[PDB]
RNA sequence: AGGACGACAUUAGACGAAUCAUCUGGAAAGAUGAAUCAAAGAAGGUAAUAAUCCUGUAGUCGAAAAUGUUGUCUCUCUUGAGUGGAUCCUGAGUACGACGGAGCACGUGAAAUUCCGUCGGAAUCUGGGAGGACCAUCUCCUAAGGCUAAAUACUCUCUAGUGACCGAUAGUGAACCAGUACCGUGAGGGAAAGGUGAAAAGCACCCCGGAAGGGGAGUGAAAUAGAACCUGAAACCGUGUGCU
RNA sequence: AAGCAGUAAAUGUGGAGCCGUAGCGAAAGCGAGUCUGAAUAGGGCGUUUAGUAUUUGGUCGUAGACCCGAAACCAGGUGAU
RNA sequence: GACAAUGGUAGGAGAGCGUUCUAAGGGCGUUGAAGCAUGAUCGUAAGGACAUGUGGAGCGCUUAGAAGUGAGAAUGCCGGUG
């Protein structure tokens, strides 16, 4: 049972959310893998580095086997060569990994359910914003008494409520379907709508 | 890429339910003259691969 | 848990061994090698299953037997399996599909006598065990190929 | 640069094969004759293959 | 093959919100205090680290001309279906075979299927081909004439961006007048080399000296920032000194 | 899984497919048993539960595969100053 | 508390140090960052501080993540200087 807020902050009622969602003690096992997974897949990999192979000219012998009294070498590109190729550098590649779809669910489970735990969710009636204005959101926020770092979640993509809290540092609105483990986890707080919260316990 | 089954050893063996490998018997060819009944017979029943040379050969049947 | 604070699970991350990094660390210099051989070496080592000259196993040993172009397999499911579903219940390849009973229809259904069906049912299957017909006859439950 | 003018045949590439399989380079080449013909209304030698002359196909001026 | 009209896009651009004071300092963007804007808190610059100083950003607007894309007319072209079983037609040196090769995941094998050279060489809808030797049956197709968009590959290049990519022995060979200097008969091989300062304010003048170089003076926050002029390690070379 | 949607994301969707739940036999096949055998004997391999997906570490395979080094081989060029 | 072990090459096992980058948190800096230099400091080691001079704008710390992550030797390569 949590209470639903108006925008000025006076109560509006009460609605209940299911205890699997917002209830479960989290995982934190799991909730490590979903962070560490999600950071991986925002890294691009575009790293590269040349081999002796791929460095310009160095085809010829420099110098004859023996009688030189010279080190033997066979290409001026060799790795302890000046201007050589790299041994073994960065190459182009993924770090994204996929884990279990159960485990997927959980984590968000588990990263809502410490939200609620910490007193960190907070359920509004309704965002009703005609036009953008950063003002009146930051002015909502501060009825809300809600933190630096804010989540906002809509049932539905609202133009106005993204538009009016994009400039706003620390806040971010989100979709339930859109709703992610680093997200809730990043965000000090989380403002729910009352129609958003139903679809986040309807698909979790 | 994928790792490549030895098809001579696929050719040769078959995997029991504890993951063990059933095979053939050698000297089974021909020269039965210079063969005893009793070897001939005894030679015609099956062995295991044994755990040594599992230890090499493993990989080369992972896919079996 | 917080973007600050995030841990591991106990056992979950282990560090990666590098060798050729001082002998502090027991893996420098020949770096778990040993001394000279052909194994020392860069790309070093024998085909597995070499024996360095004496005759493989595999290939000591004969080949045996043929692979049948017609070969049929049947997916199959035990007596103790059938229980799942209520007395009286038709139970049939599709049906099986659905309770998930079979995955793979494979060739066909063959229901085999391991475990004791407790519930009388209706069986439809390609193939049925001796033990199985039996078994389903004893309920008052119908087989049926 | 030798082809029957009627079928255009030419020159082939393959392998001559030994009993132990070794294997050369070698070429199988048209049966191309140099035959009179009338080419644009107007008599005219050039080579064409026998197998384009067999049944009269090709006349011979 | 064309024409007319419209729309959209590309190739210049335009507008675009909001900060002052104090302290330290050479300088404020810093700190401190009080404000403001945000559909703009991307970014760069500015005498130190700036959402509100500048260039911008969000948003909005704009094309004489050229090009591309597209829509609608116009234009151009053009009959579409049945029923019948007598006759005719339905791609020949072709299919196919032998031999020698090759290609099929398939090394001539039991080798189907498909190509080439040589040589021989069909049938014709009661036809012909295939179903991995081959035959029968059955089933599926209809060779020996062509055309055909998309889904796919790649990037010399352009535009806008991105990086738990490099940061001057790295990253391109090449951050710099580099495929240069240099080397070679030639093909070809192939470097080294970034950093004054915020601003040039780049040292008037005086003194020693042929000059170089230096000592003052002055500029500057700093010249122990004075020109490959940020920092300035070690090797190595000196001068002096406590103990020996 | 590819795909599709999504911000080069998480993720959602996608059950094709893969592995396991049953083995034994060359195979036909049979099945908690099967194969061998004339055997209902003996014996082999099985039955009397735990797997599967992702991922840290170790090792292996395929890739140059820990780094440096031949004499050589082949292809295409450039040379009789 | 009691007592027992602790030389070590190839090699196996474990626990750590330090470097660069990233995320999040919390900090430092023209009243002087990093670098460098010096010292009679601290920790069982790898190593960590502190003060002073120089320097002139960036840089720690905690936790997690990722590596071009550690040099004394290769008749190693390049530079400098004997
Ligand atoms: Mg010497
Ligand atoms: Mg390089
Ligand atoms: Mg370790
Ligand atoms: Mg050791
Ligand atoms: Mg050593
Ligand atoms: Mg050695
Ligand atoms: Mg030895
Ligand atoms: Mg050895
Ligand atoms: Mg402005
Ligand atoms: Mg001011
Ligand atoms: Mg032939
Ligand atoms: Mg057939
Ligand atoms: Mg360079
Ligand atoms: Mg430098
Ligand atoms: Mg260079
Ligand atoms: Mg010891
Ligand atoms: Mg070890
Ligand atoms: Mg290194």
């Amino acid at each position: 049972n949590y209470d639903v807020l108006k925008l000025d902050g006076t109560k509006s009622g009460s609605i209940e959310l299911s205890d699997a969602v917002f209830g479960i003690e989290p995982n934190n096992s799991v909730l490590f893998e979903a962070i560490n997974l999600q950071r991986a897949s925002l890294r691009q990999g575009t790293h590269a580095v040349k081999n002796r192979s791929a460095v310009s000219g160095g085809g010829r012998k420099p110098w004859k086997q023996k009688g030189t009294g010279r080190a033997r070498q066979g290409t001026i590109r060799a790795p302890q060569w000046r201007g050589g190729g790299i041994v073994f550098g960065p190459t182009p590649r993924s770090y994204a990994y996929k884990m279990p779809k159960k485990m997927r669910r959980l984590a968000l489970r588990s990263a809502l359910s410490f939200k609620a735990q910490e007193n960190g969710l907070t359920v509004v009636d309704a965002f009703n914003f005609e036009a953008p204005k950063t003002k009146e959101f930051k002015n909502v926020l501060s009825t809300l008494e809600q933190p630096k770092k804010v989540l906002v979640v809509t049932e539905n993509e609202d133009v106005n409520v993204e538009l009016s809290a994009r400039n706003i540092p620390g806040v971010q609105v989100t979709t339930a379907q859109g709703l992610n483990v680093l997200d809730i986890t990043n965000a000090d707080s989380l403002v729910i709508t009352e129609a958003a919260a139903k679809k986040v316990e309807e698909v979790l | 890429p994928k790792m490549k089954t030895h098809r001579g050893a696929a050719k040769r063996v078959k995997r029991t339910a504890s993951g063990q490998l059933k095979r053939s018997r050698a000297f089974t060819s021909h020269l039965f003259a210079n063969k005893s009944t009793k070897q001939k017979r005894q030679l015609r029943k099956a062995r295991l691969v044994s755990k040594s040379d599992m230890k090499r050969v493993k990989q080369l049947l992972a896919y079996k | 848990m917080k973007l600050h604070e995030l841990k591991p699970a106990e056992g979950s991350r282990k560090e990666r061994n590098r060798v050729g990094r001082g002998v502090a660390t027991g893996n420098g210099k020949t770096s778990g090698r040993g001394h000279k051989g052909q194994k020392a070496r860069s790309g070093g080592g024998v085909r597995p299953g070499f024996e360095g000259g004496q005759l493989p196993l595999f290939r000591r040993l004969p080949k045996r037997g043929f692979t049948n172009i017609n070969r049929k397999e049947y997916a199959i499911v035990n007596l103790d399996q059938l229980n799942k579903f209520e007395d009286g219940t038709e139970v049939t390849p599709a049906l099986l599909v659905e309770s998930g009973v079979v995955k793979n229809e494979k060739s066909g259904i063959k229901i085999l006598g391991n475990g004791s069906l407790d519930k009388k049912l209706t069986v439809k299957a390609h193939k049925f065990s001796a033990s199985a017909a039996e078994a389903i006859d004893a309920k008052g439950g119908a087989h049926e190929v | 640069g030798k082809q029957c003018f009627v079928t255009g045949r030419k020159a082939s590439t393959g392998n001559r094969r030994s009993h132990a399989l070794n294997s050369t380079k070698r070429r199988w080449n048209a049966n191309l004759q140099k035959v009179r013909i009338l080419v644009d209304g107007k008599p005219k030698k050039v080579w064409v293959s026998a197998r384009a002359l067999k049944s009269g196909k090709v006349t011979r001026v």
